[PDB]
RNA sequence: AGGGCGAAGCCAGAGGAAACUCUGGUGGAGGUCCGUAGCGGUCCUGACGUGCAAAUCGGUCGUCCGACCUGGGUAUAGGGG
RNA sequence: AGUGCGGUAACGCGACCGAUCCCGGAGAAGCCGGCGGGAGCCCCGGGGAGAGUUCUCUUUUCUUUGUGAAGGGCAGGGCGC
RNA sequence: GCCCUUGAAAAUCCGGGGGAGAGGGUGUAAAUCUCGCGCCGGGCCGUACCCAUAUCCGCAGCAGGUCUCCAAGGUGAACAG
């Protein structure tokens, strides 16, 4: 499961939550992975999906809706897009 | 106190018969009849509830008088559509066409395979 | 004596329908090559309220396939429709909700509404609010389909004639009590002059056949022929059985 | 003559139980009295915060 | 039960209309005024606009739903059946 | 009406074909110069008195120069 | 007009192991109450009763955000509306 | 070469070619509550000009004390930019 | 906030997408949903006064009826008296 591996990333690794910030992380070429909630707007997703394709970056569609993902980042707010810059000691990146 | 009367034969207080008080140089409070409140145009997108920027919200039969620059804005879809909905239309219309090309490529490979 | 309230509703006049603010008819798209052979795609531009109607409607806009021109329709909203959704329709339409396709295509047990009673009629059966029909069974030759209507009846139908998949939106309206007479008044005012209704027992015997008496009673049987001249046909018409 | 009497009303006069006809809430509406208070105390709080007297979390 | 023991929303109606009706209204009267979650953004803003039509204020997604609930049960059960049959047809 | 800010500009407006009366209001502390045209009544505020007295001479062919009192 | 009652939602504090409950606020619901204009028209079986009036007057009354009141336009005509 | 240019951008600048065709907007929206801003009026403290009172008291009490539209500037509101 | 109430049409006016066309050939052109200025025109009918305890309708200068706008000080919850 992905929730478990994220937990560790959020604890120990470096990361960034949200679309304005993750698109800046990909555009820098630092972002190693991009998680998308399922409810994300369709235009947004396809835009991000293209940005990863240009930057040769992983894109993982999360199983849950943006409330679940934010819950799954350990935040009381809700996150639709999340980039993983440096995982701490997790194998979120395979 | 100076009470006052309407200045036109329309007695009834209506959408048409709206007023305001004004002190003249003669030093008498007088009714002036007021012009209706114009609205800025809403977006062609139709989801963005907020009305458009950089347009003189004025009663539509005035627009006639106004200069072109007042009536619009320097952009593609200028003064017809909000920016956000343009820069989403743009990248949408682009990203869509890139996938149409990808499906065309996957179709052509499948023809060459078969 | 008098022409009774009831006979009078036929002359229209006061008892005609109130239709200023009504947003239009709630049809289906008309058939054409695209509908007939493939599937035309349109988008749901908005969902609307239509006075005197419990079902909400849906401005659905297509592209006319002959003139450069964006034609638009008023579908009755299938429940779970929303804006910025696409609404495909035709023979080769995908069997998902808010998607109008011929009854002959769609499998058995398939729930539909705004279902064409006769091919090309533009959507006549099951278009109320919480209502729908179910496609029972197909006869491939004869090109006919059996459909179970909300009344219970199991009507036979041409397999060509279309329907929107899914039930009608705004269901369970009638679970809420009205309470206030006022609330009744406000319902029928956006419809037609049919409300505060006076019982024929109340009336003098010139304006209704139950009228008169020293006691508010009917006096004759309240069941009645339907070979009955208009003016008597009052109470329970052709009532097969009458009680609880 | 009025002006003189209004000056009496300032001193706190002709204002006892037996010269009131309206309810207390009519005379000074409780809502308005509340509105004043919030608009005071809140104004005091955000002045304190914006002088670094009190921190974010205290303020809240 | 701060202000009322057992009327809540239907305390507006006062004594009127009878106990059963007012109890019967309390169910709907609650649900219809409820703010639901917009399964589109995920904010709690789905609010009935008029009968059978619910609007997210943020999402701006108007959504044909039930008369007093964003979803009827009927609609939900119909949805799943259609999805099942769709899969049965195409494979 | 229209206020003007350059002594030259008012001189150019006064020199048009459409113009006529160029009345002059000594307000004390101000000395305006109101020159009527077809459409607008142009005015020009000239705070100095000697500069106003100088301009007085600089209007051209025999216009009204109907000084106001 | 102006008042009264103070429904949902919201805040804090206190208790509760939880479920949740109490206390103080805020909030302003309603074919809600009082009560003006308005609309009406209970009683005095008052006045008047060759009247002011071919139905009026006085006090007293009902209602006063709603099946509210109301101008103009428009529809329905005689065994018909 | 030349169917204007500025701003990261919201957008800006006095003008800035253009048909049938198409899309959109404005015209074009219920009632009720609360709160806020702007005026008119009222109020208060004073300046003046004219009044009335003055047996005693009263720096008195009373009146009056202005700037149209249209432009330009600037507050002051608002913004789901 | 309320609605099993969701609360006008059209004339007219503008914006945008498109890009069929048009412009002159190195001092000018076509172009100004033209910017600033300049010139000429805007016909037809209504326009007195009353608008109500005396200009209206109730046979009358009839205690009846008849749609609106403006709306000072004091007392007072108050457009109550
Ligand atoms: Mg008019
Ligand atoms: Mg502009
Ligand atoms: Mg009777
Ligand atoms: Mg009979
Ligand atoms: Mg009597
Ligand atoms: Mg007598
Ligand atoms: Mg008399
Ligand atoms: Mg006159
Ligand atoms: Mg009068
Ligand atoms: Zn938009």
């Amino acid at each position: 499961s992905i929730n478990s591996r994220l937990q560790l990333v959020m604890k120990s690794g470096k990361y960034v939550l949200g679309y304005k910030q993750t698109l800046k992380m990909i555009r820098q070429g630092k972002a190693k992975l991009v998680i998308l909630a399922n409810n994300c707007p369709a235009l947004r997703k396809s835009e991000i999906e293209y940005y990863a394709m240009l930057a040769k970056t992983g894109v993982h569609h999360y199983s849950g809706n943006n409330i679940e993902l934010g819950t799954a980042c350990g935040k009381y707010y809700r996150v639709c897009t999340l980039a993983i810059i440096d995982p701490g000691d997790s194998d979120i990146i395979r | 106190v100076q009470r006052l009367t309407y200045r036109r034969r329309l007695s009834y207080n209506t959408a048409s018969n709206k007023t305001r008080l004004s002190r003249t140089p003669g030093n008498r409070i007088v009714y002036l009849y007021t012009k209706k409140v114009g609205k800025a145009p809403k977006s062609a997108c139709g989801v963005c509830p907020g009305r458009l920027r950089g347009v003189r919200a004025v009663r539509p039969k005035v627009l006639m008088r106004l200069s072109k620059t007042k009536k619009h804005v320097s952009r593609a879809y200028g003064g017809s559509m909000c920016a956000k909905c343009v820069r989403d239309r743009i990248k949408r219309a682009f990203l869509i066409e890139e996938q149409k090309i990808v499906v065309k490529v996957l179709k052509a490979q499948a023809q060459s395979q078969k | 004596g008098r022409v009774i309230r009831g006979q009078r509703k036929g002359a229209g006049s006061v008892f005609r329908a109130h239709v200023k603010h009504r947003k239009g008819a709630a049809r289906l798209r008309a058939v054409d090559f695209a509908e007939r052979h493939g599937y035309i795609k349109g988008i749901v531009k908005d969902i609307i309220h239509d006075p005197g109607r419990g079902a909400p409607l849906a401005k659905v806009v297509f592209r006319d396939p002959y003139r450069f021109k964006k034609r638009t329709e008023l579908f009755i909203a299938a429940e779970g429709i929303h804006t910025g959704q696409f609404v495909y329709c035709g023979k080769k339409a995908q069997l998902n909700i808010g998607n109008v396709l011929p009854v002959g295509t769609m499998p058995e047990g398939t729930i539909v509404c705004c279902l064409e009673e006769k091919p090309g009629d533009r959507g006549k059966l099951a278009r109320a609010s919480g209502n729908y029909a179910t496609v029972i069974s197909h006869n491939p030759e004869t090109k006919k389909t059996r459909v179970k209507l909300p009344s219970g009846s199991k009507k036979v139908i041409s397999s060509a004639n279309r329907a929107v998949v899914g039930v009608v939106a705004g269901g369970g309206r009638i679970d809420k009590p009205i309470l206030k007479a006022g609330r009744a008044y406000h319902k029928y005012k956006a419809k037609r002059n049919c409300w505060p209704r006076v019982r024929g027992v109340a009336m003098n015997p010139v304006e209704h056949p139950f009228g008169g008496g020293n006691h508010q009673h009917i006096g004759k049987p309240s069941t009645i022929r339907r070979d009955a001249p208009a003016g008597r046909k009052v109470g329970l018409i052709a009532a097969r059985r009458t009680g609880r | 003559r009025c002006r003189k009497n209004t000056l009496a009303r300032r001193k706190g006069r002709h204002m006892g139980i037996g010269k009131r006809k309206g309810t207390a809430n009519a005379r000074m509406p409780e809502k308005v009295t509340w509105m004043r208070r919030m608009r005071i105390l809140r104004r005091l709080l955000r002045r304190y915060r914006e002088s670094k007297k009190i921190d974010r979390h205290m303020y809240h | 039960a701060k202000r009322t023991k057992k009327v809540g929303i239907v305390g507006k109606y006062g004594t009127r209309y009878g106990a059963s009706l007012r109890k019967m209204v309390k169910k709907i009267e609650i649900s219809q005024h409820a703010k639901y979650t917009c399964s589109f953004c995920g904010k709690t803003k789905m609010k009935r606009r008029a009968v059978g039509i619910w609007h997210c204020g943020s999402c701006m997604k108007t959504v044909a739903g039930g008369a007093w609930t964003y979803n009827t049960t009927s609609a939900v059960t119909v949805k799943s059946a259609i999805r099942r049959l769709k899969e049965l047809k195409d494979q | 009406p229209r206020k003007i800010e350059e002594i030259k500009d008012f001189l150019l407006t006064a020199r048009r074909k459409d113009a006529k009366s160029v009345k002059i209001k000594k307000n004390k502390d101000n000395v305006k110069f109101k020159v009527r045209c077809s459409r607008y009544l142009y005015t020009l505020v000239i705070t100095d008195k000697e500069k106003a007295e100088k301009l007085k001479q600089s209007l051209p062919p025999g216009l009204a120069v109907k000084e106001l009192k």
